[PDB]
């Protein structure tokens, strides 16, 4: 009976499909490509680094 | 009896008017929010909340 009241509803309805349609495809969309990221390729450069840091010559 | 001039009776329809139509001020508000949320951050942060001074020592 109060029709701004309603449209806050159908503002608040549009934001559920957003997040339906969003937040499922976007988590495993990450799960799948978290060995790809930019962290691992680092951590494996730096424990090369290190490795041959330690073993060396003067 | 009660005889109002019209010009009083055509400021109150208006006054209600404005009113009804002051309740929808709110639900844009909301769906600029809502949408252009980013530009939102950057106002309120870089404004109303200035960032720090200092700087990192590296
Ligand atoms: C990809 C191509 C195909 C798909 C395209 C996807 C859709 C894109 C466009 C969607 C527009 C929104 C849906 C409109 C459908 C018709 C609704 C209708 O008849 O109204 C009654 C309905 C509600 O009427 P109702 O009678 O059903 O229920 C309310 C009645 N009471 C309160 C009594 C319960 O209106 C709405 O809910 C929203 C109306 C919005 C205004 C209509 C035009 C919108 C155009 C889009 C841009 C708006 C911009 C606004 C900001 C200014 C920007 C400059
Ligand atoms: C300085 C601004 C220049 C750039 C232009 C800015 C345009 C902004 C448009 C978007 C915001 C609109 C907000 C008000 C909407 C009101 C809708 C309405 O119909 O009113 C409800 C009701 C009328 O309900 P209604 O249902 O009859 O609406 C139909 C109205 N007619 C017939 C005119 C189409 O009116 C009111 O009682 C409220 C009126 C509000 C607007 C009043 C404007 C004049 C007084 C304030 C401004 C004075 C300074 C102007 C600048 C001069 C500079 C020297
Ligand atoms: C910091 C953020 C603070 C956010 C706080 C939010 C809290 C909100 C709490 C809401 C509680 C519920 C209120 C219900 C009111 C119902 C009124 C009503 O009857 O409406 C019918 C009328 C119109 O009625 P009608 O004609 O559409 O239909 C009536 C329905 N029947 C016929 C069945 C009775 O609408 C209004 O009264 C609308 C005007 C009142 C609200 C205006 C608010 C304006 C605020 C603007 C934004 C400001 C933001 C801050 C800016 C700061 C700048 C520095």
């Amino acid at each position: 009976y109060y029709p701004f009241l309603w449209q806050f509803f159908i503002l608040g309805t549009s934001f559920v499909w957003f997040h339906v349609c969003y937040d499922p495809w976007l988590a495993i969309y990450q799960a799948n490509n978290a060995h790809r990221s930019l962290e691992t390729a680092l951590t494996k450069e730096k424990a090369h680094k290190k490795k041959l840091a330690e073993q060396e010559e003067s | 009896m009660y005889l109002p001039t019209f010009y009083k009776l055509f400021h109150e329809t208006n006054a209600f008017r404005l009113k009804r139509y002051v309740g929808y001020g709110p639900l844009l508000l909301t769906w600029s929010i809502w949408t252009l949320y980013p530009a939102l951050y950057n106002m309120i942060y870089s404004d109303f909340i200035p960032p720090e001074r200092g700087v990192p020592k590296r």
